[PDB]
């Protein structure tokens, strides 16, 4: 717990855009690696996005709060559903054009589950 | 229940809550559209490159609840750590300004979303854990008292009788 | 299910768990009854005859015949003290004088106080266990009612104040940018 | 700790102490000349010696399993007995001659953990 202090993004231009204006992005200036990953709808693999997300989720030990466009979390819903670790806290939100489904949302299924 | 209905309806405001982050946030967005149009500049590119350590960071923490221990996340912001000045705005470096207020507490509401998300996840776990000691007492320790103590109790009512045999 | 399936477990073990408390106290007043019913008897005995049961008694002990066997048994992680009375043949019985007529009482009542404590060695056993059994019910209770009476609550605030802070930035948005 | 423990060990009233005694769990440590047992006069009976007797045979004899005691006389020393947390010797509160059944006003569980040395 102590050592998760960032939050990681893995998210279109915009929504990126803002957050690093919040400024939640770091760079470890050693591995010259960073926090956050745009994505783009054409262009960005699903193998690519599973890499990241493996990376900021088991990888990395200082992440404390992994946000995620619910449209990108659903192209890997399976690895998304299987990650229940209560670190990083996962949270999908919504884009443009892909207004946010509950029931598509993985935590909040599991929540839902049990009530 | 009226439990099942509360928790029902937590449901559904924070699918409320999760709608106008996307309002909120987009909105913000179109704003820096209008100046990178009318400037000219290129805001992304900026933003991302004047990227160092973060500014705004959290704090996980431990919140014991009524026995039940919570994790709740805290957000931590760096006054080491400068905020951006983005060149060749202008008038539209105003907007700019704004919508970095806005984002920044936006991003607030998502530490606090996140620290309500990570409190259902814990009190899943603790939940099954609960359930997991009840049903191990249940298999063995309580029936084997049961027994014992009606056993005890024939005993103890054989003993009365054979007093009471008084006459 | 989760919350709907503890709370119904939660109860039905609440259940159980005063009705073993309940029998645990109705053996407890037998004990009471039974004990000094067989105290009465040696009165009366001691009365008649003139002798001192209670002297005879204490100052002829020597050698234990009821002993116990102590074990410490693991029942599904948690340890529990049970005991098994054991009774040495080597060790003879009293022989009280001057009780005649007598004598077949105090026999009879004899009989009576070590089946009596048979009992209690079984209750010792029982000790542990319930007072294991205490906790986990008292414990289980004070989850069920932290989620119930604090958790829910406190959550529904916190939604309900994000919920706010959202309104607020919309609202915000509406005027300071377009 | 265990396997040395095979006594039962008592501290309790006139009455009581003689029923026991009838049952057979008296005995007198040879060497020691110690008795397993000790008589309580109400009026006579200091709570200092009440405390001698019970950290004798709690904490101070290896060989006790079970301790029987009168809950009147622990009640005077409830402080010490609800402190007391080992495993053996097993403590058990139980009746006099003089009070067979339990006030009406206490509660069965309430009762039952008084039974039970808390």
């Amino acid at each position: 717990a102590e050592k998760r202090t960032l939050i990681a993004v893995i998210a279109d231009e915009d929504t990126t855009t803002g957050l690093l204006l919040a400024g939640i992005g770091q760079i470890t200036p050693e591995t010259q690696e960073k926090n956050f990953f745009v994505y783009q709808e054409g262009k960005t693999t699903k193998e690519e996005i599973t890499d990241k997300f493996n990376h900021f989720t088991e990888e990395r030990d200082d992440i404390a709060i992994l946000l995620i466009n619910q449209h990108i979390a659903e192209n890997i819903r399976a690895r998304v559903d299987s990650f229940t670790n209560a670190f990083p806290a996962i949270l999908e939100i919504p884009s443009k054009d892909h207004p946010y489904d509950p029931e598509k949302d993985s935590v909040l299924k599991r929540v839902r589950k049990l009530f | 229940e009226a439990l099942t209905k509360r928790f029902r309806d937590i449901t559904k405001r924070i699918d409320d809550a999760k709608q106008k982050m996307g309002r909120v946030m987009q909105t913000a967005a179109f704003s820096l559209a209008e100046v990178s149009y009318a400037t000219g500049e290129n805001i992304g590119y900026q933003v991302q490159e004047s990227v160092s350590t973060a500014r705004f960071k959290v704090r996980a923490r431990q919140e014991n609840v009524s026995g039940v221990y919570l994790s709740q996340f805290e957000s931590y912001i760096d006054p080491e750590i400068n905020d951006f000045r983005l060149t060749g705005l202008g008038r539209g470096g105003q907007q700019v300004q704004r919508a970095k207020e806005i984002y920044s507490r936006a991003v607030e509401t998502l530490v606090e979303l996140a620290s309500l998300q990570t409190a259902f996840i814990i009190l899943d776990e603790v939940i099954k854990v609960t359930n997991r000691r009840v049903n191990a007492i249940e298999h063995v320790i309580i029936p084997r008292t049961e027994n014992t103590i009606a056993y005890i109790n024939s005993e103890l009512d054989e003993l009365d009788r054979e007093e009471f045999y008084r006459l």
